[PDB]
RNA sequence: GCUGCAGUUAAAAAGCUCGUAGUUGGAUCUUGGAGGGUGCGCCGUC
RNA sequence: CGGGAAACCAAAGUCUUUGGGUUCCGGGGGGAGUAUGGUUGCAAAGCUGAAACUUAAAGGAAUUGACGGAAGGGCACCACC
C-alpha cells in the first residue's frame, strides 16, 4: 500500500538469502541479530526492515521455490529430484503400432521392425 | 514489345553479377549478341558461353566470374567520328585506363582500343568493365 | 609519335626549358602537369639581383631595376 | 611533450595485439576486416601524426514537458594526409565534449582510401584509380580522376576531407541538397571509401591472403586474466 | 597496383570471396572464412594445416555461406556427394 | 570418402541416427535447404539425408578442431531441448557456452559481463537463436547451426540437418560433434565407438 | 537538365480507350613468322 | 537485394556505375483556370489560356511537445463524492 518495499531492502534480501541460507530462518526476531553479524547497515530501521523482508521471503522459499533465489541447499535437492526413471515408459508393449506409409516408412528403409495397419482418411486444412 | 535484344542480353548479365550468380540463360540472342558476349570474353570480363539452339532465335549460356563491374548498351547507336570515341570513352569509362568501349565499325564490332589501332570508326553499340 | 602532338609538344618543352623553367625528364610533358608556379617566380629580374649579391634583398632589386 | 600518458588498458585482443607491437599497421586490420571497437587502437597505429578538423558547430533541438532543450552537434573529421580519413557526427550537452566524442566516432570509422593514377603513372599516385560516388539521403558526391595540377575541385567542406584523405587531384560533381553539410561530407565519405570497393584488372588476381593475426598471436591475444 | 619501375604501390591487396571472387572491403565486419582442418588422412589426427574459404558478407545475408563451403569443400575435399 | 576411408558412414552411426529419428524433416521444406531433402514421405513429413547429414557433420566437426583454443568456440543453445545438449558438449571440448537468453551486446560491446569474442559460433536453432547468428555476423564469426529443413539461412555457414522438432535429434547431434572432435584434434584415437552414453546429452525436465 | 531533370504525397501522368501522322520495330543469308615507328644497356620490350 | 527525402515501394527495383520503346505535363508561391480572342454548348457551362501587380517563402516528410467537447488511461477533498 502504503508499504512496498524499495529494491535497497529487496536486493539485500535476495543477497543475504544467497550467501546466508542454513545460517537464517523462520523468526523475524533471530534474523535480525543475524543481520548484525553477517553485514553492516547503518541505521536500526533499516537493518529491521531488511531482516522483516529477508523472513517472508524465507517463510515463502519454505514452502515452494521462489523465483529468483538460489541457495546451495537448494540446488542440490534439486539436482536429486531430476534423477527420475520408472519401468520406463516407451515399451511400447509388444509391437509398434504404426501409421503405415511409416509402415512404407520403414519397408524403403531397408528396416525390419514391429507392425500395425490403421492410416487412412482426408483430410482438411484450416 | 522489342525494338533491341541485345539490351535485354546485357541487362540480365548485369543483374546476375550483382545477385552473386556465376552463370545466365539470356534468350534470344543474334550476331550481335556473340559478338558483343565475344569481346567481352577476349578481356576477361566473362568467361566461357554457350548458344544453344532451340529451332527459334537461340538462348546462351554465359559462365561468369566476378570482375564486372557493369556491362552497358548505348541507344540509340550513335555515329562516332574518331574525335569522339575520345569523348564517349571519357563520359561512361571508369579510368583513362582501363574499360572498354565497343562499337560497331564497317570493319567489325571491336573495342575501342582495336578501333584507335585499325584507324576506323563507326557507330557505338555499349560498353564494358 | 602524333605529328600534331610531336611537333608541338617537343616545342613547348623547348621554350620551357630555354627560360629554366623546366628541366628534362621534365622536358617530356608528363612532368610539366606536375610542376608551380615558383618555378617562373624564380626567374625574373629582382630576385636574382638579390641571388647573386648585387641587391642583397628582393627589395632592393626592384628600385635597383 | 610530457603530460604523463594514460594507462590504456584493452577491452580487445585486437588491441593487445597492438600494443604489444604484435599489430604494426591498420592495413592488417583492414585486409582481415576486424572491426575496430577500442579507440586508442587507431591511435596506436595511426592518428599519432594524424589531424582532426572541426567541420561544423550547428545546433538543434526537441520538446520537454515545461517547455524546451537545446543542444551541440559537432561534425569532425580526422585523417593524416596519405590514405587514412575518418568522420564523425556527434551531438552533446556541451562543445568540448560533443568535439571530444567526434573525434573518437571519427577515428573509429577511419577508412582506407585507394589512391591511383589519372594515367600514367609515374612518381606514384596523383588521383583515383577510378571514379566512385556515394549518396547519402539525396546529396550525392561523384569524384572523378584528374591531371595531375588540378587538384581537389570540390566545395570547401569537402575539400577537407579529400585533403586529408590525400587525395592530390580530383574532379568533383555533386548533385541533391549540398547545403545540409552532415549528408554531403558522408556522401563523400563514402564515395572515398568506396574506392577500396572497386575491383580493377589489377585486382583480378587471388591468394593465399592471410592466416589473421588473431589467430597466430591467439594465446598473446588472451593475456593471463579473464 | 604497380608504380613506374615496377614498383608495388599503394598500401593492401584485399582479400577475394570464396564465392563470388568479389574484393572483401575492408570495413564489411558483416563477413567471415573458415578454416577447415586438413587430416593426416587415414582419419582423424587433426594436422594443420587449413583448408580454407573466405565468404562475403553479400553471399552470407543471402543466405548461403554454407553451401558456398560445400561446393568450395567438396571440390577440393573433403566431402563427396553432397 | 575424401579423408580417406574409415570416416565414411558405419552401419553403427546410421543406426543411432534414424533410432533418434533425426531425419524425419518439416513440411514446409524451404529453398536453401532443397538439397538436404532425400526424399517426401506420403501423409506430408520429409525424409533429410542422413548420409548429408552425416558428412557435413564431420565437416563441422573438422572446422571446431583447427580453432586453437577450444574454449573459444561458442556453443549456444535458448531452446531447452539443446540446454543440457551443449552444457555437455562445452564440459568434453573447451567450448565455452551460451544458454537461455543469450542476452544482447555480448558480442558487439566491450563493457558488458558476457562479452565473448568466439572464433566460431554453433547454433542449434537459427529461428530460436537468431539473436546470436545476428551479433556473430556484426563481428566477422562464422557460423555452424542446426537446422531442420524450414530454418533460416542467413548468417550460417555450415549446416547440419536435423529434425530440431526435438526428442533425442538435438541431443544425438551435439553428441555425435563432440565425439568427432575428440576424435580428431583430440584423442579419443581409433574411429572407434563411446564410453560416454549419448543420452547424457538430451533433456532433462520437470517434476511432479 | 543532348551529355544530364522532376512528375505516389513537394509545382507536374489527360477519366478511359481506339487511332492517322510522327517516332519506334525479333531471329536469320562470308568461314608463331618476319616489315615499320621510341625506350632501356649486340640483345631485346610495346 | 535495390529504390526513395521519408512515409513507404517486388515496383516507386534494375537512375551519377545517370542511355529498352513511346506519349503527356511541370520550372517558387499568390494574381488564376482569372482577363482576352477562338471553339463547343439550347442553357448551365466546358476547352485553350496571359499579363500588370504581389510576395520570401509557399510546400513536403519525418521528429518532438503543447493541447483535445479522440481511445485506454490514471492520480489528489489545493478535484468530486
Amino acid at each position: 500500500m502504503g508499504r512496498v518495499r524499495t529494491k535497497t531492502v529487496k536486493k539485500a534480501a535476495r543477497v543475504i538469502i544467497e550467501k546466508y541460507y542454513t545460517r537464517l530462518g523462520n523468526d523475524f526476531h533471530t534474523n535480525k541479530r543475524v543481520c548484525e553479524e553477517i553485514a553492516i547497515i547503518p541505521s536500526k530501521k533499516l537493518r529491521n526492515k531488511i531482516a522483516g523482508y529477508v523472513t517472508h521471503l524465507m517463510k515463502r522459499i519454505q514452502r515452494g521455490p521462489v523465483r529468483g533465489i538460489s541457495i546451495k541447499l537448494q540446488e542440490e535437492e534439486r539436482e536429486r529430484r531430476d534423477n527420475y526413471v520408472p519401468e520406463v515408459s516407451a515399451l511400447d508393449q509388444e509391437i509398434i503400432e504404426v501409421d503405415p506409409d511409416t509402415k512404407e516408412m520403414l519397408k524403403l528403409l531397408d528396416f525390419g521392425s514391429l507392425s500395425n495397419l490403421q492410416v487412412t482418411q482426408p483430410t482438411v486444412g484450416m | 514489345v522489342r525494338m533491341n535484344v541485345l539490351a535485354d542480353a546485357l541487362k540480365s548479365i548485369n543483374n546476375a553479377e550483382k545477385r552473386g550468380k556465376r552463370q545466365v540463360l539470356i534468350r534470344p540472342c543474334s550476331k550481335v549478341i556473340v559478338r558483343f558476349l565475344t569481346v567481352m570474353m577476349k578481356h576477361g570480363y566473362i568467361g566461357e558461353f554457350e548458344i544453344i539452339d532451340d529451332h527459334r532465335a537461340g538462348k546462351i549460356v554465359v559462365n561468369l566470374t566476378g570482375r564486372l563491374n557493369k556491362c552497358g548498351v548505348i541507344s540509340p547507336r550513335f555515329d562516332v567520328q574518331l574525335k569522339d570515341l575520345e569523348k564517349w570513352q571519357n563520359n561512361l569509362l571508369p579510368s583513362r585506363q582501363f574499360g572498354f568501349i565497343v562499337l560497331t565499325t564497317s570493319a567489325g564490332i571491336m573495342d575501342h582500343e582495336e578501333a584507335r589501332r585499325k584507324h576506323t570508326g563507326g557507330k557505338i553499340l555499349g560498353f564494358f568493365f | 609519335k602524333d605529328p600534331r602532338r610531336l611537333f608541338e609538344g617537343n616545342a613547348l618543352l623547348r621554350r620551357l626549358v630555354r627560360i629554366g623553367v623546366l628541366d628534362e625528364g621534365k622536358m617530356k610533358l608528363d612532368y610539366i602537369l606536375g610542376l608551380k608556379i615558383e618555378d617562373f617566380l624564380e626567374r625574373r629580374l629582382q630576385t636574382q639581383v638579390f641571388k647573386l649579391g648585387l641587391a642583397k634583398s628582393i627589395h632592393h632589386a626592384r628600385v635597383l631595376i | 611533450g610530457k603530460a604523463g600518458d594514460k594507462e590504456w588498458l584493452p577491452v580487445t585482443k585486437l588491441g593487445r595485439l597492438v600494443k604489444d607491437m604484435k599489430i604494426k599497421s591498420l592495413e592488417e586490420i583492414y585486409l582481415f576486416s576486424l572491426p575496430i571497437k577500442e579507440s586508442e587502437i587507431i591511435d596506436f597505429f595511426l592518428g599519432a601524426a594524424l589531424k582532426d578538423k572541426v567541420l561544423k558547430i550547428m545546433p538543434v533541438q526537441k520538446q520537454t514537458q515545461a517547455g524546451q532543450r537545446t543542444r551541440f552537434k559537432a561534425f569532425v573529421a580526422i585523417g593524416d594526409y596519405n590514405g587514412h580519413v575518418g568522420l564523425g557526427m556527434k551531438c552533446s550537452k556541451e562543445v568540448a565534449t560533443a568535439i571530444r566524442g567526434a573525434i573518437i566516432l571519427a577515428k573509429l570509422s577511419i577508412v582506407p582510401v585507394r589512391r591511383g593514377y589519372w594515367g600514367n603513372k609515374i612518381g606514384k599516385p596523383h588521383t583515383v584509380r577510378c571514379k566512385v560516388t556515394g549518396r547519402c539521403g539525396s546529396v550525392l558526391v561523384r569524384l572523378i580522376p584528374a591531371p595531375r595540377g588540378t587538384g581537389i575541385i570540390s566545395a570547401p567542406v569537402p575539400k577537407k576531407l579529400l585533403l586529408m584523405a590525400g587525395i592530390d587531384d580530383c574532379y568533383t560533381s555533386a548533385g541533391g541538397c549540398t547545403a545540409t553539410l552532415g549528408n554531403f561530407a558522408k556522401a563523400t565519405f563514402d564515395a572515398i571509401s568506396k574506392t577500396y570497393s572497386y575491383l580493377t584488372p589489377d585486382l583480378w588476381k587471388e591468394t593465399v591472403f592471410t592466416k589473421s593475426p588473431y589467430q597466430e598471436f591467439t594465446d598473446h591475444l588472451v593475456k593471463t586474466h579473464t | 597496383m604497380q608504380s613506374n619501375a615496377g614498383e608495388f604501390v599503394d598500401l593492401y591487396v584485399p582479400r577475394k570471396c570464396s564465392a563470388s571472387n568479389r574484393i572483401i572491403g575492408a570495413k564489411d565486419h558483416a563477413s567471415i572464412p573458415m578454416n577447415v582442418a586438413e587430416v593426416d588422412k587415414v582419419t582423424g589426427r587433426f594436422n594443420g594445416q587449413s583448408k580454407t574459404y573466405a565468404i562475403c558478407g553479400a553471399i552470407r545475408r543471402m543466405g548461403e555461406s554454407d553451401d558456398s563451403i560445400l561446393r568450395l569443400a567438396k571440390s577440393h575435399g573433403i566431402v563427396s556427394q553432397n | 570418402s575424401g579423408a580417406l576411408d574409415v570416416l565414411q558412414m558405419k552401419e553403427e552411426d546410421v543406426l543411432k541416427f534414424l533410432a533418434a529419428g533425426t531425419h524425419l524433416g518439416g513440411t514446409n521444406l524451404d529453398f536453401q535447404m532443397e538439397q538436404y531433402i532425400y526424399k517426401r514421405k506420403s501423409d506430408g513429413i520429409y525424409i533429410i539425408n542422413l548420409k548429408r547429414t552425416w558428412e557435413k557433420l564431420l565437416l563441422a566437426a573438422r572446422a571446431i578442431v583447427a580453432i586453437e583454443n577450444p574454449a573459444d568456440v561458442s556453443v549456444i543453445s535458448s531452446r531447452n531441448t539443446g540446454q543440457r545438449a551443449v552444457l555437455k558438449f562445452a564440459a568434453a571440448t573447451g567450448a565455452t557456452p551460451i544458454a537461455g537468453r543469450f542476452t544482447p551486446g555480448t558480442f558487439t560491446n566491450q563493457i558488458q559481463a558476457a562479452f565473448r569474442e568466439p572464433r566460431l559460433l554453433v547454433v542449434t536453432d537459427p529461428r530460436a537463436d537468431h539473436q546470436p547468428l545476428t551479433e556473430a555476423s556484426y563481428v566477422n564469426l562464422p557460423t555452424i547451426a542446426l537446422c531442420n529443413t524450414d530454418s533460416p539461412l542467413r548468417y550460417v555457414d555450415i549446416a547440419i540437418p536435423c529434425n530440431n522438432k526435438g526428442a533425442h535429434s538435438v541431443g544425438l547431434m551435439w553428441w555425435m560433434l563432440a565425439r568427432e572432435v575428440l576424435r580428431m584434434r583430440g584423442t579419443i584415437s581409433r574411429e572407434h565407438p563411446w564410453e560416454v552414453m549419448p543420452d547424457l546429452y538430451f533433456y532433462r525436465d520437470p517434476e511432479e
